[PDB]
């Protein structure tokens, strides 16, 4: 559920 | 009003122990975005709450820019976003303020800036000095 530097 | 919804949902995160959930950064993403006129106020704001927030939350902090940089990207273009431009200006300072952070989060940051660096979210000019003040920690 984490936030991760992924693409939008 | 819309600076102060998104100070609201910005400043929430001191309520969360980090990681934040993707649901929250989408909440603060969007009201960025929607925000994208006060675009200098955002990005004041964003950088006020890194300056001055507890170390576990400066990766949520920088978790923070990359959403906004990669959501307007991808909404307006990545030659028209104002975002990553904007942030750009006091960026050096912006991550002198986020190495400050549990040294398990160091590498946090340098997996967000090789991101930046692959995707060329900004010039070379600004990530080598960023990735530089990396390693000069160690």
């Amino acid at each position: 559920p984490s936030y991760s530097p992924t693409s939008p | 009003e819309a600076v102060k919804t998104f100070n609201s949902e910005l400043y929430s995160l001191n309520d969360y122990k980090p990681p934040i959930s993707k649901a929250k950064m989408t909440q603060i993403t969007k009201a960025a975005i929607k925000a994208i006129k006060f675009y200098k106020h955002v990005v004041q704001s964003v950088e006020k709450f890194i300056q001055k927030c507890k170390p576990e939350y400066k990766v949520p902090g920088l978790y923070v820019i990359d959403s906004i940089v990669r959501q307007s990207r991808h909404q307006f273009g990545q030659e028209k976003d104002v975002f990553a431009p904007r942030f750009s200006n006091n960026i050096i300072s912006t991550f002198q303020n986020l190495y400050r952070c549990p040294g398990d989060d160091k590498s946090k940051i340098v997996r967000v800036l090789n991101l930046w660096q692959k995707n060329n979210v900004f010039k070379s000019e600004i990530i080598q000095p960023l990735l530089d003040m990396a390693a000069a920690l160690e």
